RNA sequence: AAAUAUUAUGAACAAUUUAAAAAUUAAUCUGUUUAACUAAAAUGUUAUAUAUAAUAAUCU
């Protein structure tokens, strides 16, 4: 349905390992990946050309032994199953990579905030420059932020609680597959991104 | 009562009363010019806007200055002593277009001439009345003495 | 170099006590050269969109015109096509087809 | 700096703003021998809400509701009378405007009579308004032409254009608007102080009062074919507007 | 005589019950979204209740009521002030038919969306549900004023550098559809 | 306060109005 | 408080300004405007009746007149009240002697006025020039300029 | 809908009375105009006067306009007063 | 006209009063003391002086005459419009503000803290 | 900055427009008796290595 | 430069000693006393002045139970409109007056309600004409209008609304 | 936006940056004067000295 223009950029490709990103896929997925990126994939190994019998199974990277040897049957509740883990795993991979940085009002050269942050700015910054939708239920602060909350100026940091893992299996690969620490930096703007 | 609403259909916009809670010029001159499109020029001033995606947007920027309310078109239909059978549509094509400021000019010189053109239409007005008078007299005249003469 | 001597100016409201700066909606010194600079450059893309007209003898610059004119007036005396002359100055070439050309 | 005039803002202080007098008739001319001349050949009144009364009457005049217009007119034209003498200015001035709405509803007879009346007002009067006088015969040509009197309706426009060419003043409208085009000091900008111009529409309303009177006048003579009547009626409308 | 009138018309409400039954009162508090914190009405607020907006001497009887009159009931002249509030006021009700009027025709010309609020919006409010399936120094002036306040924070480049033209999309397995997440 | 760290301070004229009383 | 929570529909009430003082026949099924376009359209105070007419007491506008001196329109129109030698008057152009100093970068200030911020308009009064903002990197047109010939 | 009052679909200190109560009443109160019927029959009746183009006669003939009898450049005199404000100028609203 | 009392009445208006007829006088309009306003920065050589004379109309008040409409006796306490009237009864009446609970209550004298008032209304 | 006498307004309670330790009352106050010689008038709780 | 000199060589009687003798010390004088009154009059008396009223009438609140908040705050809730400088002058001279201002503001007397919006009658919505009578609106606005008009103070014109809306009859020549 | 007049008021390191000093041992800089009268007017410096704390006894 792209534009031939458009597809002139991308390639089909069939990831044999999963690749997290904004390029990536989980294992036995077909996509639409561009030129340079499925060049480093196939040069890397993590990435093959869509035949019609690795459409219908594929042999995928078995992280127990470090080999291609685990095949895989390309079906429709494996396909599901498959994108729901990257979906998990790329939100994780979202939080716990970079900061969320808030811009905030103090008055003065002060050591705290005006208002401090809450579990509600928290998921609107984290929906801004993240592009993830949660409800702040699943935010905990610190056991010095229960109180108030970041009113601290500077790096700060916060739980994040992802229940459902045990069902998908991300026990292994992530550190920590029931929380993620989410970095943030406030900064003194007095600009017009202020608000408060 | 447990049912959907029966009959036509009618589709009801809203309008905004914005109001100008802190001193604009606080600010850096692009919250300025968002405040200027919205027409407030300093602290404590008033204005109503349509709910258009542009004010919307002129709104979300400077939400941080200014305070909202909403009144929709038969809220405003009934705030202000208007029937429902007359719409807003013919009562903008009934009010004049000289009313004050009647227009955003891109330059002050602009809205010199603007006055300028006013005046000088209103004395071609007086002029061409005195001509027009003194043309159908013309005629009449001619007319008069061709038919005396004949 | 700036006017030291402040400019003063009727107050009708008591904000403008408070207000520093004259046009608050206007973009500061430099953000409005930049603006100026990228207004001037789209104007001048937009006339270049086509490509450059070449122009006949008379409406050149006056730096042209009569060297141009003299530089063949010889040869135009005497009515008979194909006569040109390759004088130095004038328009130069522009580097592409053009539906002027 | 632009203004946007958002907020309130106090109008200015112009010589346009001046408080015009009102042309009075001389003591010893009257109404009633310029007639002559020409068939020889307080109490305390809520006013206030009266004023608003009468104001929602002469629009509804102007927008085209004559019996509303009447009602009110009657309304506020019993008011005036308890409220002022006889032979009153204000008094005269809306029973003019109450023969007027008459004759709009259609009862040709009672606004005809309710204009002489006015006019018998005027006679007794002792310095009417010029305006007044003007207003009320026109009021009252309009009124014959609707009966079909349309040689009376051609008489008092007449007689209306020779009071106003031998009492009224011509210039007396402009004295304090006809050196304002000296106060302007700007000539790139602001340039329209220099153009400033004032319609004598608004500033002389006898002048437009006899400007209709003459304009119906020429309309009738041309319905009857009075060629030298008409040519006769637009030169004195063509002096009156250079004299202007 | 003496005049008062909190309305055009001079009609009102009401202003005592009926003989034995228990009046009405307003709202003490202040009209404030939350219901915490509840602060009583200042003393402007309630200026805004009764009709004088603000300060007193503005929008009520006591600037709309002729300031006096003669003992014979005649009224005032007009002031140029008097004629200058009279246009703010018929401005004020311009600006609104005019808005009106621009709602009723946007409307009808179908160039107001289905989708509440504008692109920005979307992207900074997570509360809004996803919706799927002459001169021209001006003009520059608005365009890069808008390049200035579209976007106040950018993705960071190590998830997706947007020089190479890579954006994120929307990761919505932890979202929620009830809206108390956001109200309280 | 509203001194902070950065900021210079100043000597404010003592406020001398007569203040009302405060209530229950 | 200053943070006032109450709608803002409150700050311009129209319980006072309703439709009616725009169309005053809205009720009916008439639509006649009547508006006051503007503030510059006021004709001025007009006495309601008669026998209360308005004061005499003067503006400053209005009383701080002087006498009329004959312009060139009433001279012109009646030649008779030109009487003596000063009703010939020069063109209406000329405005007068120059009463102030054309202060570079400040605009023509007045005489007795502030003088620390221009030496530049000493710098003009005397002949003596500067300006080698120009000339401290590059050197001059004509210099750079050849000749033709021996005569130009 | 033509017949609800328009506060129905509304989404909303409470129990006491606000500035809007007036407003709320006329909001809550049912619609007047039931059918489009009734509004077309009730908007074409609406005139307007100073629309700019020739207005129909249908009606009555010797009904004649205010600015057919006087004129375009005359006005009634109008009470000038602190209650009643005047249109001054009306050559100044012409553009 | 916001309030209109007397050695024996007092009516709030809230915010205006209707039928109350004060007549004055106009005796004088004339300027009042001039006020001179000194504008004098002290770096540049520019000083101002505006004058001041504050117009003013002086008037005499020659009557006041006050017609109430009254709807019926009104409760202060329990707010209610009362639809009966007895002038020979308090509507309101007031008790001592002593129970003996409040130990280091400042007592004042018995005299002012046991004091009944009169029947004015009779 | 001082707004007050010392009997109102304490020497240390100057410094309130400040962050930190000076927002709390000193450990120690040398204010009575004898005048030190470096005219030290209060001393706040060690933090550490250091003290205010 | 202006500097008032002619103006202010009048007023070196008010002063004494040096600057009433010699005219440059006076000037000086009367100079800085012009532009210090001036500054202190524009930014600076309306605080004192409006303390001092604002003082006497919380202290004549206090003699009677009460404190100036809570009388400001209840008088704007009972929309009573009266300035501080009357408040005083009440207080002052009017003490039962006051009294009663206070007692009206402790009462629990509901205040008067919010201003009401115009509204249109059902009038508007008849079909006019149905098919030389005025319209239903219009006449119940003159009806409306003439009731206004005997509302206010009494006046020979009667209290009957009937006979003053047929006025119009009154003047009528019946043919 | 043109035609004319003038222009010497003068910063060295470090950090960051194809996005934000956000490193507070960091400042990102042109001050400051500016007010017709009478009224109205919404603004903020208080301290809390004990809970991983304080006051106390037995015994190994
Ligand atoms: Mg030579
Ligand atoms: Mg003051
Ligand atoms: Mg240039």
């Amino acid at each position: 349905e792209m534009a031939p223009e458009l597809q002139l950029e991308y390639m089909p490709v069939l990831f044999t390992r999963t690749i997290l990103g904004p390029q990536g896929g989980f294992a036995g997925e077909e996509r639409l990946v561009k030129l340079e990126v499925a060049r480093k994939y196939m040069e890397a190994g993590h990435a093959v050309t869509p035949t019609e019998e690795l459409r219908r199974g594929l042999w995928c990277y078995n992280p127990d032994t470090d080999k291609y040897d685990c095949f895989i049957e390309r079906n429709e509740e494996f396909l599901d199953f498959a994108a729901r883990k990257r979906q998990w795993l790329d939100v994780y991979w979202r939080v716990n990579t970079g900061y969320l940085l808030f811009g905030r009002q103090s008055w003065g050269q002060g050591f705290l905030i005006n208002c401090p942050l809450r579990k509600r700015d928290v998921a609107q910054k984290l929906w801004e420059q993240y592009k993830v939708r949660i409800d702040p239920r699943l935010i905990e602060f610190r056991e010095k932020d229960r109180r108030t909350g970041i009113q601290e100026l500077g790096h700060n940091w916060c739980w994040l609680y992802l229940p459902g893992a045990e069902e998908l299996g991300i026990n292994r690969e992530v550190y920590d597959n029931k929380r993620v620490k989410v970095r943030i930096h406030v900064r003194k703007m007095n600009s017009m991104f202020a608000l408060y | 009562a447990a049912a959907i609403a029966p009959g036509p259909y009618r589709r009801v916009g809203n309008i905004f009363i914005v109001h100008c809670d802190d001193h604009p010029f606080k600010h850096s001159w692009e919250v300025n010019r968002m405040l200027r499109e919205l027409r407030l020029e300093f602290k404590g001033q008033t204005t109503i806007v349509p709910d258009i995606p542009q004010v919307r947007k002129r709104i979300w920027r400077v939400r941080h200055i200014v305070k909202v309310d909403v009144l929709d078109l038969d809220e405003a239909k009934a705030l202000i002593g208007v029937p429902e059978h007359i719409s807003f549509t013919d009562l903008a094509s009934q009010l004049p277009p000289s009313f004050g400021r009647v227009k955003a000019v891109p330059s002050p010189v602009i809205r010199s001439k603007m006055n300028f053109m006013k005046l000088r239409r209103m004395r071609l007005r007086d002029v061409l009345h005195r001509d027009a008078l003194e043309l159908r007299l013309l005629e009449l005249k001619r007319s008069a003495m061709k038919n005396x003469e004949q | 170099a700036f006017r030291r001597l402040v400019k003063r100016h009727k107050i009708t409201n008591n904000q403008m006590l408070l207000m520093r700066r004259r046009e608050p909606y206007k973009p500061t010194m430099k953000d409005r050269q930049e603006i100026a600079d990228r207004a001037k450059l789209e104007e001048f893309e937009r006339k270049n969109a086509d490509g450059l007209m070449f122009v006949p003898e008379k409406a050149l610059p006056p730096w042209q015109k009569s060297l141009a004119h003299n530089a063949k007036a010889l040869g135009s005396r005497i009515n008979f096509r194909g006569f040109r002359v390759r004088v130095a100055d004038g328009q130069d070439e522009p580097g592409f087809p053009t539906p002027f050309r | 700096v632009t203004r946007l005039y958002t907020s309130y803002y106090t109008g200015v202080l112009y010589p346009n703003q001046l408080v015009q007098p009102k042309q009075r008739l001389p003591a010893d001319v009257s109404v009633s021998a310029i007639l002559q001349k020409r068939s020889e050949p307080r109490p305390y009144v809520p006013l206030g809400e009266v004023a608003k009364l009468e104001l929602q009457g002469d629009y509804y005049m102007e927008g085209g509701m004559f019996q509303e217009a009447l009602e009110h007119y009657g309304v506020v034209a019993k008011a005036y009378n308890y409220a002022y003498p006889e032979n009153h200015a204000q008094r005269i001035g809306i029973r003019i405007k109450l023969s007027a709405a008459f004759r709009q509803t259609g009862r040709l007879e009672s606004s005809l009579a309710n204009i002489e009346e006015v006019l018998r007002m005027l006679d007794a009067s002792t310095r009417p308004s010029l305006e007044l006088i003007c207003e009320a015969l026109l009021e009252l040509g309009i009124t014959r032409e609707a009966l079909g009197m349309k040689r009376e309706a051609t008489e008092a426009y007449e007689e209306a254009l020779e009071v106003v060419n031998s009492f009224h003043n011509w210039g007396e409208s402009h004295r304090m608007l006809r050196l304002l085009p000296r106060l302007g000091r700007r000539f790139n900008y602001n340039f329209e102080e220099k153009f400033v111009y004032f319609s004598p529409f608004d500033y002389d309303r006898t002048f437009a009062l006899v400007d209709q009177c003459l304009e119906r006048a020429e309309t009738i003579f041309n319905e009857i074919g009075d060629v030298e009547g008409a040519i006769r009626v637009l030169q004195q409308r063509k002096e009156m507007i250079d004299k202007k | 005589y003496s005049e008062a009138r909190s309305n055009y018309d001079g009609t009102s409400l009401p202003a005592w019950p009926a003989p034995g039954k228990k009046p009405t009162y307003p709202a003490a508090l202040s009209e404030l979204r939350l219901p915490q914190p509840r602060m009583r009405k200042t003393r402007t607020e309630w200026m805004y209740y009764h009709g004088h907006g603000g300060c007193p001497g503005k929008y009520g009887p006591s600037r709309e009521i002729a300031d006096f009159e003669y003992a014979d009931g005649t009224p005032a002249s007009i002031s140029g002030r008097r004629f200058a509030f009279k246009h703010h006021q018929d401005h004020l009700l311009v600006q609104l038919i005019r808005a009106a009027a621009t709602v009723e025709r946007y409307d009808a010309s179908g160039l107001l969306p289905r989708i509440p609020g504008t692109a920005e919006q979307r992207n900074w409010d997570p509360a809004i549900p996803l919706f799927l399936d002459g001169t021209m120094v001006s003009h520059v002036c608005s365009r890069v004023v808008d390049e200035r306040m579209g976007t106040p924070t950018h993705t960071p480049n190590e998830l997706a550098n947007r020089h190479e033209g890579e954006t994120l999309e929307a990761n919505t397995m932890f979202a929620t559809n009830d809206p108390s997440a956001f109200v309280s | 306060g509203f001194g902070g760290f950065g900021m210079s301070v100043y000597t404010p004229k003592k406020d001398r109005r007569f203040r009302v009383q405060p209530l229950p | 408080r200053y943070r006032l929570f109450h709608p803002r529909r409150e700050a311009i009430p129209m319980h006072m300004c309703p439709a009616k003082t725009i169309f005053p026949l809205i009720n009916s099924n008439n639509l006649l405007v009547k508006t006051r376009n503007s503030w510059e359209d006021f004709t001025g105070r007009k006495e309601f009746d008669e026998d209360h007419p308005l004061p005499v007491v003067g503006s400053r506008l209005n009383g701080r007149t002087t006498q009329h001196k004959w312009n060139h329109w009433d001279q012109y129109l009646n030649p008779q009240i030109t009487q003596s030698i000063k009703d010939l008057t020069p063109t209406p152009e000329y405005v007068g002697m120059r009463c102030g100093h054309n202060m570079i970068k400040m605009g023509w200030m007045k005489i007795g006025g502030s003088w620390k911020y221009s030496r530049g308009y000493n710098d003009r009064r005397r002949v003596f020039a500067r300006g080698q903002w120009q000339e401290r990197k590059m050197t001059p047109r004509f210099m750079l300029a050849p000749r033709v010939s021996a005569g130009g | 809908s033509y017949a609800l009052p328009p506060a129905v679909g509304r989404q909303e200190i409470r129990g006491g009375m606000h500035s809007s109560h007036s407003l709320d009443l006329i909001m809550r109160q049912p619609r007047r105009v039931k059918t489009p019927e009734q509004l077309r029959a009730l908007r074409d009746r609406l005139r307007f006067i100073g629309v700019t183009g020739p207005m129909p006669q249908a009606t009555s003939v010797s009904t004649k306009s205010y600015t057919d009898t006087y004129g375009s450049r005359l006005r009634p005199r109008y009470p000038e007063s602190w209650d009643t404000v005047p249109p001054h100028q009306p050559s100044r609203e012409l553009l | 006209v916001l309030m209109v009392g007397g050695p024996r009445f007092t009516a709030i208006g809230r915010p205006l009063l209707e039928g109350v007829r004060v007549t004055a006088q106009v005796e004088e309009q004339k300027r009042m003391r001039n006020v001179v306003s000194l504008f004098a920065t002290p770096g540049r050589r520019h000083v101002r002086w505006v004058d001041a004379p504050h117009a003013a109309t002086i008037i005499r008040i020659c009557e006041i005459f006050y017609s109430p409409n009254v709807v019926g006796e009104l409760d202060k306490y329990k707010g209610e419009l009362l639809e009966t009237f007895t002038p020979g009864q308090h509507t309101n009446p007031v008790y001592p503000v002593d129970d003996g609970y409040d130990v280091f209550r400042k007592k004042d004298k018995e005299a002012m803290e046991n004091a009944t008032t009169f029947l004015d209304l009779l | 900055v001082q707004t007050g006498s010392p009997t109102h307004q304490r020497e240390y309670e100057r410094f309130h427009h400040l962050p930190g330790d000076v927002r709390t009352r000193p450990q120690f106050d040398f204010t009575f008796g004898e005048t030190r010689a470096d005219r030290v008038m209060f001393a706040w709780r060690k933090r550490g290595d250091l003290q205010l | 430069h202006y500097r008032a000199k002619l103006e202010l060589d009048r007023i070196r009687s008010m002063l004494r000693g040096r600057a009433r003798l010699e005219r440059k010390v006076g000037l000086k004088r009367l100079f800085f006393l012009m532009r210090t009154q001036t500054r202190y009059r524009v930014e600076q008396q309306a605080h004192w002045e409006r303390a001092i009223v604002r003082k006497n009438v919380d202290s004549a609140a206090r003699e009677h139970g009460t404190g100036w908040q809570h009388l400001r705050n209840e008088l704007g809730r009972q929309n009573v409109m009266l300035l501080p400088r009357s408040q005083q002058l009440l207080a002052q001279y009017e003490p039962l007056a006051f009294r009663a201002v206070v007692e009206l503001c402790a009462s629990r007397i509901p205040p008067p309600p919010p201003p009401v919006v115009a509204s249109v009658p059902e009038e508007s919505y008849t079909l006019w004409p149905p098919a030389s009578l005025s319209h239903p609106a219009a006449r119940v606005e003159l009806r409306c209008g003439v009731e206004r008009v005997l509302r206010r103070g009494p006046s020979g014109l009667g209290n009957n609304v009937n006979e003053l809306i047929d006025a119009w009859k009154e003047f009528d020549v019946s043919p």
